């Protein structure tokens, strides 16, 4: 295990773009009104 | 009421370019501290886990402690549910009850390690990845695609655990008593025949059992083909389904932004006629400058509301349908 | 029109409190808000954005005199607004009752007073019946 | 073969959940005319 | 309608067997039994569910009142039974024949009578002809 910490980086650090690209996109959302679109 | 409510929409369903940090941020806190957590399991850089990541995780344990108290007394905002309790429906929310786990059980883990006991706090660090992603917005896509494709994903998984459970039968018949070329036997009982046979429906192929005989190679061959297929089906039945639901949120979500905007039309053009009657004559001398002057707005809002749909070449059914029947109509 | 031409200039620059010939954008921000509204200054901005096809903010009527000379009433802007009854419309017909009108009218975009909304659909249900025909309204709007 | 239960019962078990999604599937179905559809 | 107000009331809480304002949904059950219908409680508790606008079960005619003052005649509710025949419609033009119409008559839904069903298509059909319109029929439904 010579250079075996980049594995472990690079695995999580693929996890960390895609989480933070949901949650970019959960609060750049517009609105959290749950019932008011068919009334 | 005011502050309790701002810290509900900022700490659950969050919005503003500073909650994005907030939320972001104590996310990849706890990466960094689940890369530590696995990095202090390679024997070579052991070394690096030394009991300032304890005290870190003591600290964050208080940070989460008093995170899950503050959303909820923060929970009061909300029409589901008021006062104390009302707001135990509020904690039947499972990423709460995930959230409350995992406070709850790392606390205690750290306490009795504190007066086989740092192997458990790795499993409560994987889990607060769970917590930080809000609304469970990526769940009720896959919960529902799954459920609108009930049918042809039970059809296909019945019929290639039916391929997988028969003709993984007959390789373990052909290959009962038949050595390596290392001197074990491979297809030992029918638990080895079956590993193999849901590593090579999956198309993995390790390597460490194949069938010898050649009798066994021909069955192999045979099911490899006809449920190959039928366990590939599901990518393709999922990646329907999702690209068909993303695509039924922004129908409904661009039905949503024309709706106020043709209620400001109307409800703007009766102002726009209501001017015979709402020193009383000079203020209704500027009324008529303004109801003209937000009509205007309005009319570029509802235009704005239909002429953007979205994928916005969707026309291309009905060209010149759209444009014939009312060029009849006016006739 | 030769009678009206004169006189609207007297309050077209009305809202500057001066004799400049300025439509008064930034001045329209306290006219508006003394007759009573006040409003934000991104709605503000938003009204000479389209209101003044010039484009610069305070005008000597190029498009001030062309939104008086938009009577908003020929068959230019009388099927977008009876585009506006179709997005409420339910099962054809234009069935809109007056339940309906009134739950649209008190709740979305910017809202009516209920001694206006009360008596809007009143014209529009002569017969007293559950359907307010969006033909009975805009011909009531055809003068608008 | 320490644990070497846990695998046949995990595939059986799997097996088993889809084949009691089609039997739930079949029973709640709403009805069995064969034919007088287009009728 | 002034003349037909006051003796429906006599005929409204008539199912009772009492003076109380009350439908009796609960006794409707027996009412239409001792006529000769005997339903069963589903489409007995559906029954008010929407004739009852209200939402108890027996009412002094706010929606009783209204029904009878439902004429179901008008543009309202003569396209929904137009829409009836054109999902038995094949090949346009409302082509439904003598016998298609009796093959429809005494099978699906709630079926008729054969000295109902043997006359019903027997007006629609005065050309004698395999083609019952459906607008020689909503005619003779436009006073229903
Ligand atoms: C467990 C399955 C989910 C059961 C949900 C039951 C319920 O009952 O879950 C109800 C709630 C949502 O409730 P909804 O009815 O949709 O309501 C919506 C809105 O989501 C809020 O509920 C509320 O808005 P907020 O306050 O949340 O901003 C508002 O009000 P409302 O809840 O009164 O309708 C309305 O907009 O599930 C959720 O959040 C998420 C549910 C699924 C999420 C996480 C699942 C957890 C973990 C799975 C991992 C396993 C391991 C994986 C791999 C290895
Ligand atoms: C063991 C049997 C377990 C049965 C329930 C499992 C479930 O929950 O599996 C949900 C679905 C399958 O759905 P099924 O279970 O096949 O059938 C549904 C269901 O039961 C609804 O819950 C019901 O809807 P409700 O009545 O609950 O509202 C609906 O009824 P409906 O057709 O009238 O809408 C019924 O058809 O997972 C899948 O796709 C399976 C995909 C993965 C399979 C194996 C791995
Ligand atoms: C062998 C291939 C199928 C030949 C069918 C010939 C026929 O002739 O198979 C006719 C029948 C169906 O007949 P249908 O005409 O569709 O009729 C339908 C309804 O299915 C009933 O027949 C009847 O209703 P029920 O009484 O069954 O409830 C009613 O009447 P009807 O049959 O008079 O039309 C109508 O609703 O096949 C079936 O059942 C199923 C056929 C395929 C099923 C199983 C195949 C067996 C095993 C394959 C596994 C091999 C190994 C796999 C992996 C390793
Ligand atoms: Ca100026
Ligand atoms: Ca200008
Ligand atoms: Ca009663
Ligand atoms: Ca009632």
């Amino acid at each position: 295990d010579d250079n075996s910490y980049m594995y472990i980086l690079f695995v999580m650090f693929l996890f960390a773009v895609t989480v933070g690209s949901l949650i970019l996109g959960y609060t750049r959302s517009r609105k959290v009104d749950k019932r008011s679109d068919p009334y | 009421t005011h502050v309790q409510g701002r810290v509900y929409n900022f700490l659950e369903r969050p919005t503003g370019w500073k909650c994005f940090v907030y939320h972001f941020a104590v996310f990849l806190i706890v990466l960094v501290c689940l890369i530590f957590s696995v990095l202090s399991t390679i024997e070579q850089y052991a070394a690096l886990a030394t009991g300032t990541l304890f005290w870190m995780e003591i600290v964050l344990v208080v940070f989460f402690g008093t995170e899950y108290v503050v959303r909820l007394w923060s929970a009061g905002c909300r029409s589901k549910y008021v006062g104390l309790w009302g707001r135990l429906r509020f904690a039947r929310k499972p990423i709460s009850i995930i959230d409350l786990i995992v406070v709850v059980a790392s606390m205690v883990v750290l306490c009795v390690g504190s007066k086989s006991a740092i192997r458990g706090i790795r499993f409560l660090q994987i889990l607060r990845m769970l917590h930080v992603d809000r609304q469970g917005g990526t769940w009720r896509l896959l919960g529902s695609v799954v459920f609108i494709h009930r049918q042809e994903l039970i059809t296909t998984l019945y019929i290639g655990f039916l391929g997988l459970i028969f003709s993984s039968y007959f390789v373990y018949l052909a290959e009962k008593d038949a050595v390596n070329e290392s001197g074990r036997v491979e297809f030992g009982s029918y638990a080895d025949a079956l590993w193999w046979g849901v590593v090579t429906v999956t198309t993995i192929g390790y390597g460490d059992k194949v069938p010898q005989t050649w009798v066994g190679k021909t069955i192999a061959s045979c099911f490899s083909v006809f449920a190959i297929s039928f366990f590939a089906l599901p990518a393709g039945i999922l990646g329907s389904g999702f690209a068909l639901k993303v695509q039924q949120k922004q129908r409904q979500k661009h039905f949503n932004r024309q709706i106020p905007a043709a209620a400001s039309l109307i409800q703007t053009a009766w102002r726009c006629y209501a001017a015979e009657n709402p020193l009383r004559e000079h203020h209704r001398a500027t009324i008529k400058v303004i109801r003209r002057m937000q009509y205007f707005v309005a009319k570029k809002k509802f235009q704005q509301a239909r002429k953007p749909y979205d994928i916005e070449q969707y026309s291309q059914g009905h060209l010149n349908l759209m444009v014939r029947i009312k060029e009849l109509q006016r006739r | 029109t030769e009678e009206q031409i004169a006189e609207f200039k007297e309050a077209f620059s009305l809202f500057d409190k001066d004799g400049d010939g300025t439509i008064t954008t930034k001045e329209l921000g306290t006219v508006m808000r003394s007759l009573g509204q006040n409003p934000t200054e991104a709605e503000l901005q938003d009204m000479i954005n389209e209101v003044d096809a010039d484009g610069n903010g305070t005008i000597d009527f190029p498009e001030f005199l062309t939104m008086m000379a938009r009577k908003m009433k020929d068959t230019d802007s009388e099927e977008e607004i009876r585009e506006a009854f179709r997005v409420f419309d339910k099962d054809g017909n234009g069935y809109i009752s007056a339940a309906e009108l009134r739950h649209v009218m008190t709740n979305l975009g910017e809202k009516l007073t209920d001694e206006e909304v009360d008596e809007m659909i009143r014209e529009a249900d002569i017969d007293g019946d559950g359907q307010v025909n969006y033909e009975e309204f805009v011909q009531m709007m055809t003068a608008k």
